[PDB]
């Protein structure tokens, strides 16, 4: 869920606070839509197709679906009790967590127009 | 469309 989610991107970038990438490009947040911005957004971007894709799954609401996972020592890790839905949904969560922390954060892309950029 | 982070 979301707040799994928050906590995955707490424990692999500690150093920005989760609101940053909150609304960051054209796929990080709300946005769904146009050309990627940068790395980061492309993160995003795979992260967002991966939500649709799991909501194939019956009754499977990213969103909202409580998984079970690990974070310590610096590894994440979906854990094996997952049912088909939890595994999806962490594994989205958690390759999503690990490509912002390699990806460059450019200031100039937060918060940008959606509406004029993102077409 | 709700959140990230
Ligand atoms: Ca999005």
């Amino acid at each position: 869920n979301l707040y799994q989610f928050k906590n995955m991107i707490q424990c692999t970038v500690p150093s920005r606070s989760w609101a940053d990438f909150a609304d960051y490009g054209c796929y990080c947040g709300k946005g769904g839509s146009g050309t990627p911005v940068d790395d980061l957004d492309r993160c995003c971007q795979t992260h967002d197709n991966c939500y649709n894709e799991a909501e194939n799954i019956s009754g499977c609401r990213p969103y909202f679906k409580t998984y079970s996972y690990e974070c310590t020592q610096g590894t994440l890790t979906c854990k094996g009790d997952n049912n088909a839905c939890a595994a999806s949904v962490c594994d989205c969560d958690r390759l999503a967590a690990i490509c912002f922390a390699g990806a460059p954060y450019n200031d100039a892309n937060y918060n940008i127009d959606l509406k004029a950029r993102c077409n | 469309v709700a959140f990230r982070s």
